[PDB]
């Protein structure tokens, strides 16, 4: 009887992590929390979230500046109920949206299964459930900003290049598999690494064929779809997905943590474990109001400090921004435009 | 031990000259473009026999874009030998070499072992930087310099056995 959006709604205030959960209802969690994506925030809004279920209804959360949490459900039959809800100590409701908090210390999660770190497919698991979970935020002085230097945005195509195709990636919540992101790769003129994106693009947008391909081949609503398409043919949606994958982006994060990484690296190579280097999670959605807001995710495996030692875990970088209106898909214009806020977390298998 | 020698190596260039395809030529054997960028440092192992001797080789690989200089330094005055790569396709790698080597001359330690390397030299057609004016460049500072192509493994292999006999002639 009880709707996805209310299911989850409910979960989230007795607490993500609860000890009274049986571990077949924690998958059976992930699997709906996985529905929540960030979007554009309204002015008072520390972050906004949203959800779109297949049983037709849907869930919005905001959180304000003053930490003070507004969710917002529709039944399938179109009905707004509105709760206020409050995080404390035994829900952690705060820890489990993906939102960037200024709080004192970076923000430390517990996996809630064995997403034993292994392969590949462990790793983007993992990032999976980390992309949905709330992240401190770090300063940047002008050494470590991704923005400054000689040489700003540089990287951007050849990231593109190689993230397309090997990453999760979500337009306003449809999930755009590989075939599909290899589509994009070739539908924004970068076939090859060497490359940057074609002269119609960068003006006019993706073509709206190609869209409509990427579109088909999505796992997704009939609905969500369309709203891809559309997305699609602005010249802002090339700008958006190209600048999501800055590899520069992770540089305020690491600069407070490499060591530990590299040494967890070490670790993984001594054991012949096949793990990849870093894992992307991008998720970006278009506002009915025209607004574009990327929220990007690496994850990437990392050693507890020397108090837990021969624990391994990942370390999540989120960076959140809007693509304004008629910044164009040119390093250049990305430099002076774009006004990104980075952001992590350190999540532990509780195991 | 389990081995006669422990080196440690670092691969450093600008970012996309090819040198994770290089690292995993060298220890998989395979070729894919089916990898995110490196973000930080990436760390291979591979072992080779040289002169009946068991070497060791730990390798690790820099992310190339400037903003991730600063952490990428820290790793210099660990290694035994650094491998600078550049994309012979792209002039504008080639032209920072100078940098990377002033890089090496600031954070490595002062005897290091020092390759040049001139990947993707399968691309023929779009080639920009000739074998003449990177070797005469190798040349008048000593290094050696090879082109290579990680993706059909032309002198990947030779490539670091070179750097290995190198270091080990060293010690
Ligand atoms: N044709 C060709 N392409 C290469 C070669 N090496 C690298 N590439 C291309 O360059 C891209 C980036 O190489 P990468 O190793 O990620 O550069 P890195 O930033 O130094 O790690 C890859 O996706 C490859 O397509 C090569 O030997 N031949
Ligand atoms: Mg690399």
């Amino acid at each position: 009887e009880m709707s996805c959006a209310e299911k989850l709604l409910k979960v989230l205030s007795f607490g993500l992590w609860n000890p009274t959960y049986s571990r077949s209802e924690r998958q059976s969690f992930q699997e709906l929390l996985t529905v929540l994506e960030p979007v554009y925030p309204l002015p008072n809004e520390l972050g906004r979230v949203s959800a779109r279920f297949s049983d037709g209804s849907s869930l919005r959360i905001s959180v304000t500046n003053s930490e003070s949490i507004e969710a917002e459900i529709r039944t399938p039959n179109n009905e707004k109920i509105t709760v206020l809800l409050e995080s404390n100590e035994q829900n952690r409701l705060l820890q489990s949206l993906p939102i960037d908090r200024h709080m004192p210390y970076i923000q430390v999660h517990r996996a809630l299964s064995e997403m034993d770190l292994t392969d590949t497919t462990s790793m983007r698991n993992l990032l999976g459930f980390t992309s949905k979970l709330s992240t401190t935020l770090i300063p940047h002085n002008a050494q470590t900003d991704p923005l400054s230097g000689p040489t700003p945005f540089s990287s951007i195509f050849m990231d593109t290049c190689r993230g397309l195709g090997n990453a999760k990636l979500s337009l306003n919540g449809v999930d755009i598999p590989a075939n599909a992101q290899m589509l994009l790769r070739d539908a924004l003129g970068l076939k090859d690494t060497h490359s940057s994106p074609t002269r119609n693009v960068i003006d006019h947008g993706i073509s709206r064929h190609d869209a409509e391909q990427i579109a088909r081949e999505s796992s997704g609503s009939d609905k969500q779809k369309a709203e891809v398409v559309e997305f699609l043919c602005h010249p802002e949606a090339a700008t958006a997905i190209c600048s999501a994958f800055y590899q520069s982006f992770n540089v305020p994060a690491l600069t407070l943590t490499h060591e530990r990484i590299s040494k967890a690296s070490e670790y993984n190579a001594e054991r012949s474990l096949d793990t990849p280097n870093a894992c992307i999670n991008i998720s970006i959605s278009q506002s009915s109001d025209g607004n574009i807001y990327v929220t990007s995710h690496t994850g990437v495996l990392i050693m507890a400090p020397e108090d837990r030692p021969n624990e391994m875990g990942m370390l999540t970088n989120r960076t959140s921004y809007e693509v304004p209106q008629g910044v164009k898909c040119t390093i250049d214009e990305m430099v002076r435009a774009l006004q990104p806020r980075y952001a992590a977390s350190e999540t532990y298998l509780q195991n | 031990p389990e081995y006669d020698y422990l080196f440690k190596l670092l691969l450093i260039g600008d970012s996309g000259v090819g040198k994770s395809c290089l690292l995993l030529r060298f220890a998989d054997d395979t070729y894919t473009e089916s990898y995110i960028s490196t973000i930080g440092v990436d760390f291979k192992i591979r072992t080779i026999e040289l002169d009946g001797k068991t070497i060791k080789l730990q390798i690790w690989d820099t992310a190339g874009q400037e903003r991730f200089r600063t952490i990428t330094s820290s790793y210099y005055r660990g290694a035994h030998g650094i491998i600078v790569v550049y994309d012979v396709t792209d002039q504008e790698s080639f032209n920072n070499v100078k940098q990377w080597l002033q890089e090496i001359d600031r954070y490595a330690s002062e005897n290091v072992n020092k390759l040049l390397v001139g990947n993707k030299c399968d691309l023929t057609t779009k080639k920009v930087v000739d074998y003449t004016t990177a070797k005469e460049f190798a040349d008048s500072l000593g290094i050696p310099f090879l082109e290579t192509s990680a993706k059909n493994a032309t002198n990947v292999e030779q490539s670091f056995m070179t750097m290995a006999a190198e270091i080990k002639k060293r010690m």
